[PDB]
């Protein structure tokens, strides 16, 4: 069986350096190209560089090209890739793989690694600000309201969200974070509540942020 | 260059057949060959097609790939659809140099009624414009299968840039929810008559509309 | 309403029957030169009496009248010699049409047009392509090939057999021609459009497609990566890294297709049988009938001598003084045409070869080489008959080079050894044929050392 391990993965500065290495077991290393393809959480595949079977023929994606260098080494049947100068959007799972094609300058992926991740951020801890999103003036009457919380600027994930401490879990749901070009994350949780119920009961979120050690509470108030 | 381009999703019951498009922006799709993969969220992909139709050693030949000159695209077809196969797919060639993906296809194999979504479109809250910042906040739930595309509208015309949005997740009651924001100054904020989240979802938009002068 | 066309039916079901196309894995219409072909035209009324339609085809990015690669021609009541459209009937507003071409014609694909004048006022829209190849059922072609059972071997039989090994170990493989698979007519269409001849003279070359003298020599070319980034490079390293093992390959379709979709990139790696198996789909899928030559003890000559030389320094020492070498088997192709440049007397097979032995013209290419010519001695003729002569029916000489005076004289001359167990696949079975004595007059007689003679004394 093919096995292709990748390493060197971590968080990273903008501007700083990072090398990712490929180990290549079970078929003839030297025969076949080999690639680096990458995976921004929740995207799509992203090419990022081929090596021919000889190392003459090598090209790169346009966003990476002049940053980026392949490589690689026979002897230890290893693939490299040299990434100088990132950026906060070089954020992403990193994929060796192996072609497809014997012989031909064709171009597919028949195995690919698990792959090792890269974030690039200049972030520190940094526990979150809360704002309130108020429900709607208008809310449906008879029917239900969303209302909720937006968790601003926290470093790094993750952070967990309840209400009512705890009393309150039907209808809840709390969104996946986005890395923001600023290097921190943000998310929201929602919580859909019959409208009779505003200007009754009170809600509040509960953020939790283990690794700054923070809580913080945030009431949110009809308009 | 050419970019190869993709349903964002497909969907049917088990046991039925389901085809996913691709197709080239410019060039022959026949100029080169196309592979297809599977990816299962939280694994790395693997090729369920190469060289255009063939099918690696194992694969079930329910998988089939076709190339159709006419429309410029190639095809994967998954025939006996089985829960297993619920996954993004994603079509891919190259010319001779660069490899092109396609954006990729979620692929649901339908287990519940479809169920559109609900949309909450929240201004950005006075603490926040305090704060001297403004986020327009755009809620997704309740909604089945778990793919959506998200446009956004300052007054009557698109919007691109600030914009961010989470792929899909499960609820608690296993339909399914996103999130978008636009990022804007309070200065823009203020400088437009009305800003607008439009969802679309199985072919029907929902839109949602907030303005800085109203909803007190 | 002004006279226009409604829509036409090619008829390509029956057409590619008739033009015997229909085996090619296609949708397209394949039609073969001078040869009629019927279509339906439905038009939006009747022909008025006044009113002219006009045919147009072309072949090429700079097509002309007079390279004879655009073609302009009426439709017609009568017979005429060129493109032409004859009017079999019409019955109210849709017409039987006969098409044909002449058998000149250059081979290719085409784009068909039509004209119509009427109102004063001109129309003009795309009816469509087609491909036009060789016709070797045409008793006036170049390729006429007479008998049927010959025909069908060397034209549609899509499977053959090689010849390999070394005379005391002689063996066989399969090859899967495969001229009918999906895409491989189209492929070895664009082979055309790559070479040298039409990188440099587009106009020219298209224009030089109507004769299986120029196209087969193209192919000798074009079927290897020298030069010009044709189908297959050769190893014979021993070590084929970064590819296939030439003995791994079972018939030229992943070839030709890997070539194609890979952008025209040479495939790695092939050898002799390899070129002779892939130039074989290439000749039978544009209608040169062919076949492979297997050949053991294969002369290398390389200075038209023709002769073998292994040098031996006086006094009898080896010496490093050689390129000459000879293979224990190789292979190359013939095809089947006229030789108008030659005379009548040297039609029939011709030797095609695309395996990178020697430069010709400063490229890697070799043929055509008429067979009766080569047996004949006739080696002052085009093209390549010093070089195919020595491979078949070399000498092979011994010598004493004086290290110090410059002298040359022969120690021993071994005039049979070289050319031996010549071989095709068989008609209709796996037999093999012998075809040495096409070759060559027996080894070992008078005829077959004054025409070695003969031949000497031409190389001038
Ligand atoms: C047409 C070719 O490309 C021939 C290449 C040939 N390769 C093989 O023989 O491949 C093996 C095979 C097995 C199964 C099916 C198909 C192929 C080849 O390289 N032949 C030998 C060869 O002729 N060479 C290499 C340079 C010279 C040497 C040779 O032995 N020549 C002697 C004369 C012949 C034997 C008549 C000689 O002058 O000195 C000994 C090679 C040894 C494999
Ligand atoms: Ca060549
Ligand atoms: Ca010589
Ligand atoms: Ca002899």
């Amino acid at each position: 069986e093919v096995q292709l391990v990748e390493s060197g993965g971590g968080l990273v500065q903008p501007g700083r350096s990072l090398r990712l290495s490929c180990t290549a077991s079970g078929f003839t290393f030297d025969d076949y190209a080999m690639h680096w393809v990458r995976q921004a959480p929740g995207k799509g595949l992203e090419w990022v560089s081929r090596i021919s079977w000889n190392s003459r023929s090598i090209a790169y994606a346009d966003s990476v090209k002049g940053r980026f260098t392949i490589s690689r080494d026979s002897a230890k049947n290893s693939l490299y890739l040299q990434m100088n100068s990132l950026r906060t959007e070089d954020t992403a799972l990193y994929y060796c793989a192996k072609d497809h094609y014997l012989g031909s300058d064709s171009y597919g992926m028949d195995v690919w690694g698990q792959g090792t991740t890269v974030t690039v951020s200049s972030a520190s801890t940094k526990g979150p600000s809360v704002f309130p999103l108020a429900p709607s003036s208008k809310s449906t009457s008879g029917g239900t309201a969303a209302l909720g919380c937006l968790v601003k600027d926290y470093f790094p994930e993750p952070v967990t969200v309840s209400w009512n401490s705890g009393a309150l879990t039907s209808g809840v749901h709390t969104f996946p974070a986005v890395l923001q070009s600023s290097g921190l994350y943000s998310l929201s949780s929602v919580v859909t509540v019959p409208s009779s119920s505003l200007g009754t009961q009170t809600y509040i979120c509960n953020v939790n942020h283990k690794p700054s050690n923070t809580k913080v509470d945030k009431r949110v108030e009809p308009k | 260059n050419f970019m190869l381009t993709q349903p964002h999703s497909v969907s049917e019951s088990p046991g039925k057949t389901v085809t996913i498009s691709c197709t080239r922006s410019s060039g022959s799709i026949d100029s080169n060959y196309v592979q297809w993969y599977q990816q299962r969220p939280g694994s790395a992909p693997t090729i369920v097609i190469h060289e255009d139709n063939q099918r690696p050693s194992g694969v079930p030949d329910r998988f089939s790939g076709s190339i159709d000159t006419s429309s410029n695209s190639a095809s994967l077809t998954i025939s006996g659809l089985k829960t297993e196969d619920e996954a993004d797919y994603y079509c891919q060639s190259y010319d001779p140099s660069n490899v092109v993906f396609g954006g990729g296809t979620k692929l649901t194999v339908l287990g519940q009624p479809k169920a559109a979504p609900s949309v909450t479109l929240f201004p950005p809250s006075s603490e926040e414009l305090q704060a001297n910042k403004a986020t327009l906040v755009c809620l997704i739930s309740d909604f089945y299968p778990g793919a959506v595309t998200v446009a956004w509208k300052a007054d009557s015309s698109p919007v691109k840039a600030g914009v961010e949005t989470t792929t899909p997740s499960k609820q608690s009651n296993n339909k399914y929810a996103a999130s978008s924001y636009l990022s804007l100054t309070p200065e823009q904020w203020k400088s437009h008559r009305s800003y607008s989240c439009q969802v679309t979802h199985e072919g029907s938009t929902v839109e949602k509309t907030v303005a800085p002068t109203e909803c007190s | 309403a002004a006279l226009g066309v409604q829509s036409i039916n090619w008829q390509t079901a029956f057409n590619r029957q008739a033009h015997h196309t229909d085996k090619f894995s296609s949708q397209e219409l394949i039609l073969r030169r001078g040869q009629n072909f019927q279509v339906l035209m439905i038009m939006n009324k009747g022909l008025g009496s006044n009113e002219r339609l006009e045919f147009i085809v072309s072949t090429g990015p700079y097509p002309s009248e007079s390279a004879m690669t655009k073609a302009v021609f009426p439709l017609s009541n009568g017979s005429s010699g060129g493109w032409s459209a004859v009017l079999q009937a019409s019955n109210g507003n849709t017409l039987t049409i006969s098409i044909s071409s002449p058998a000149s014609a250059p081979i290719g694909r085409y784009t068909m047009a039509l004209q119509i004048f009427s109102q004063g006022g001109i129309s003009s829209v795309k009816l469509g392509t087609f491909i036009l190849l060789f016709n070797p059922w045409l008793n006036v072609d170049s390729v006429f090939m007479g008998n049927h059972a010959e025909r069908e071997e060397y034209v549609q039989e899509d499977a053959g057999i090689i010849f390999v090994g070394s005379t005391n170990r002689i063996g066989m493989i399969g090859w899967n021609f495969g001229q009918f698979e999906e895409d491989i007519l189209s492929i070895c269409l664009s082979i055309l459009d790559r070479s040298l001849n039409f990188r440099r003279d587009a106009a020219t070359d298209v224009a030089s497609r109507n004769d299986p003298k120029y196209v087969g020599r193209v192919l000798s070319a074009m079927i290897n990566s020298n030069d010009d980034n044709g189908v297959l490079a050769g190893n014979w390293s021993g070590t084929y890294t970064g590819g296939r093992d030439p003995r791994s390959w079972n018939g030229s379709v992943e070839i030709l297709k890997n070539w194609k979709k890979s952008g025209f990139s040479p495939v790695r790696y092939g050898q002799c049988w390899v070129f002779a198996g892939t130039l074989n789909t290439a000749l039978r899928s544009l209608g040169i009938p062919s076949r492979v030559i297997t050949n053991f003890n294969s002369a290398h000559d390389t200075d038209r001598n023709l002769s073998v030389d292994v040098y031996y320094d006086p006094m009898g020492n080896p010496l490093d003084k050689g390129s000459d070498s000879v293979w224990n088997f190789h292979v190359w192709n013939e095809g089947w045409f006229v030789r108008s440049d030659l005379g009548p007397s040297y039609g029939g097979w011709q030797v095609l070869d695309a395996t990178p032995q020697e430069r010709s013209q400063g490229v890697f290419q070799c043929g055509p080489a008429s067979v009766i010519g080569v047996r004949e001695g006739d080696v002052q003729l085009n093209f390549d008959m010093p070089f195919i002569f020595a491979e078949v029916n070399a000498d092979r000489i011994t010598w004493l080079y004086d290290n110090t005076t410059g002298k040359q004289w022969k120690n021993s001359v071994n005039s049979h050894t070289i050319g031996r167990y010549i071989s095709t696949k068989a008609v209709g079975s796996n037999a093999r044929m012998d075809v040495t004595d096409k070759y060559k007059y027996p080894e070992g007689s008078d005829q077959e050392r004054q025409v070695f003679q003969k031949a000497l004394g031409k190389l001038k």
